[PDB]
C-alpha cells in the first residue's frame, strides 16, 4: 500500500512488542525500518514523539 | 602368539555404570522423593 | 596505439544481464544464501552495473 | 514434506505403560491408520495390543484404495517407462514409494527410496531421499539407518550449496544425539535456533527450545548458559509461552534450588512420557541433581546440612543419602562429615591435582612406550 504514515506507526508496534517478549535484536529492526519509512514521509508531532 | 590355552577354563553402554548405581533405587521416580519431603 | 605495438585492442563492456548473474554467483559462492533467495532478479534490478 | 508421521511414532511410544486412556493416544492413532493408508502400522498395532476387529475389514477396504495407489504406481511406472523423458519414472516412483513408506514401513524403505536414489540426476534430489530415509529410522529409532543416512549426507551430499538443508539437517543430528545418551553434541548442533523454518520433526519451534534448553543446561557451563540461553534472544520469547521452562531454566541460574528441585520433578514425568528423551531420564535427573550440588557447595567450604535442607527439600536425611552416593560416585567432589553435620571441600585441580592431572595423562602415556620398546627392541 502507499499509506506509509500507517505502516511506520504498525512497524513501531512491532519493536514494542518485540521488547515485551524479550527479542531485542527484532525489536531494533522494527525501530530502524520504522525509522526509515519515516525518514522520507511526513511525520506528524506524535509519530516523530513516538518513534524518538 | 594366539595364547589359547584357556577356553577350558551410550549405545548400551557407559551408563551402564550410573544405571547400576541406581538400578535397585529409583523406585521413587524422583516425584515419591518430592512426596517424601512434602511429609517432612 | 598503432596495431605494431598493439597488435589487440580488446573491450572490456558494462557487464550484460546474463553476465551479472555469472559474477553476481561468483562472489556469492561462499555467502550462506537462503533458500527462496533469486540471484537472477537481483541482476535485472541493477541495470548497467560495473560488475 | 512428511508431516504426522514422527506425531504418530510419539504416540505409540507413549503407549507402553499408559494405555488406560484410549482416547489421549489410540483414538488418534486411529484416525492416523485411517489417514495416508497406514496398513502395516494397523497391522503392527493389532501385533502390539488393539484386536481391531472390525476397524480391520474396513482397513482391508483402504488396503484395497493402498492396491489402487500401487495400481496407480504401476500405471504411473509404464507411462513413464514409455516416456523418452528420464527420471519421470523416478519422479514418480519416488512419489509412489512415499505413499508406500506411509502405508508399510517395510514397502517404502529399502528399494522403494533405494531405486529412486540409484538414479542421480540432481544431487539435490537425492538428499531429499536420504532426509526421507533418516526421518523413517528416527520414527522407528533404526540406529543402523540413522547411522548410513547421516554418513551419505555429511560425506558427499552436503558438499554444494545448500544451507537450507545444512539448517534442517543439522536437527537431524542433533535428534539422534538426543535420542542417544550423547546430550553434549546435541547443545551445541541446537545453536540453530535462529533458522530451524518449521521442520516438520519438530512438533513446533516450540518444541525444539524445549530439547534445547533440556539439553543444553545438562551440557553447559554456567559462562555459556548465561551467554547463549539466559541471555539467549530467541529462547527468551519462548519461554515466555511457557511458564515451567521458564521458571525451571532461570532458577538453576538465578541459583533458586528450591523451585528448580520441584520443578525438576514436573521435567521428569515429561522426560518420561517423551519419545526418545525417555531412554535417558534417569541419567537426566541425576545428572542436574549432581550439577545442583556441585552449584551451591561450590561457594561455600564449610555448609550445615540444615542450610542445605533449607535450600532444597526440607528433609535433612534425604539430601544426605543423595550426598554420600554423588559423593561416592565421585562426583560433588567434597567430604561429608557426621555429628557435626558440615560439609567440606576437596582440593583444586590448579593448586595441587595439577600433579594429578600431569600423573593421569602420564600413565597412558608411559605405558604406550613400555609396550611399543618391545615390539622393536624383540
Amino acid at each position: 500500500m502507499d499509506d506509509k504514515a500507517l505502516l511506520v506507526e504498525v512497524q513501531l508496534l512491532e519493536s514494542k512488542t518485540y521488547h515485551a517478549l524479550s527479542n531485542l535484536p527484532k525489536a531494533r529492526a522494527a525501530l530502524t525500518s520504522a525509522r526509515t519509512t519515516a525518514n522520507a514521509i511526513y511525520c506528524p508531532p506524535k509519530l516523530q514523539a513516538t518513534l524518538d | 602368539m594366539s595364547e589359547k590355552k584357556q577356553p577350558v577354563d551410550e549405545d548400551n553402554w557407559d551408563d551402564d555404570n550410573v544405571e547400576d548405581d541406581f538400578s535397585n533405587q529409583l523406585r521413587a521416580e524422583l516425584e515419591k522423593h518430592g512426596y517424601k519431603m512434602e511429609t517432612s | 596505439l598503432r596495431p605494431g605495438r598493439i597488435d589487440r585492442k580488446i573491450e572490456f563492456p558494462p557487464p550484460n544481464e546474463e553476465a551479472r548473474l555469472d559474477i553476481l554467483k561468483i562472489h556469492s559462492r561462499k555467502m550462506n544464501l537462503t533458500r527462496g533467495i533469486n540471484l537472477r532478479k537481483i541482476a535485472e534490478l541493477m541495470p548497467g552495473a560495473s560488475g | 514434506p512428511k508431516n504426522p508421521d514422527l506425531r504418530i511414532a510419539q504416540l505409540r511410544f507413549l503407549l507402553s505403560l499408559p494405555e488406560h486412556r484410549g482416547d489421549a493416544a489410540v483414538r488418534d492413532e486411529l484416525m492416523a491408520a485411517v489417514r495416508d493408508n497406514n496398513m502395516a502400522p494397523y497391522y503392527e498395532a493389532l501385533c502390539k495390543s488393539l484386536d481391531w476387529q472390525i476397524d480391520v475389514d474396513l482397513l482391508n477396504k483402504m488396503k484395497k484404495a493402498n492396491e489402487d495407489e500401487l495400481k496407480r504406481l504401476d500405471e504411473e511406472l509404464e507411462d513413464a517407462e514409455k516416456n523418452l523423458g528420464e527420471s519421470e519414472i523416478r519422479d514418480a516412483m519416488m512419489a509412489k514409494a512415499e505413499y508406500l513408506c506411509r502405508i508399510g514401513d517395510k514397502e517404502g524403505a529399502l528399494t522403494a527410496f533405494r531405486k529412486t536414489y540409484d538414479k542421480t540426476v540432481a544431487l539435490g534430489h537425492r538428499l531429499d531421499i536420504v532426509f526421507y530415509l533418516l526421518r523413517i529410522g528416527l520414527f522407528y529409532m533404526d540406529n543402523d539407518l540413522i547411522t548410513r543416512n547421516t554418513e551419505k549426507a555429511k560425506s558427499l551430499i552436503e558438499e554444494g550449496g545448500d544451507w537450507d538443508r545444512r539448517n534442517r539437517l543439522k536437527v537431524y543430528q542433533g535428534l539422534y544425539c538426543v535420542a542417544i545418551r550423547d546430550f553434549k553434541q546435541a547443545a551445541e548442533l541446537f545453536l540453530d535456533t535462529v533458522s530451524t523454518f518449521t521442520s516438520y520433526e519438530l512438533m513446533d519451534y516450540k518444541t525444539f527450545v524445549t530439547y534445547t534448553v533440556y539439553v543444553s543446561m545438562i551440557a553447559l557451563e554456567r559462562p555459556d548458559l548465561r551467554e547463549k540461553v539466559i541471555k539467549g534472544a530467541e529462547i527468551l520469547e519462548v519461554l515466555h509461552s511457557l511458564p515451567a521452562v521458564r521458571q525451571y531454566l532461570f532458577s538453576l541460574y538465578e541459583c533458586r534450588y528450591s523451585v528448580f528441585f520441584q520443578s525438576l520433578a514436573v521435567v521428569e514425568q515429561e522426560m518420561k512420557k517423551d519419545w526418545l528423551f525417555a531412554p535417558h531420564y534417569r541419567y537426566y535427573v541425576r545428572e542436574m541433581r549432581i550439577h545442583a550440588y556441585s552449584q551451591l557447595l561450590e561457594s561455600y567450604r564449610s555448609l550445615t546440612l540444615g542450610y542445605m535442607a533449607e535450600a532444597f527439600g526440607v528433609g535433612v536425611e534425604f539430601i544426605d543419602q543423595e550426598l554420600s552416593r554423588f559423593i561416592a560416585a565421585g562426583r560433588l567432589h567434597c567430604k561429608i562429615d557426621k555429628v557435626n553435620e558440615i560439609v567440606e571441600t576437596n582440593r583444586p585441580d590448579s593448586k595441587n591435582w595439577q600433579y594429578q592431572e600431569t600423573i593421569k595423562k602420564g600413565d597412558l602415556l608411559l605405558n604406550r612406550v613400555q609396550k611399543l620398546s618391545r615390539v622393536i627392541n624383540m
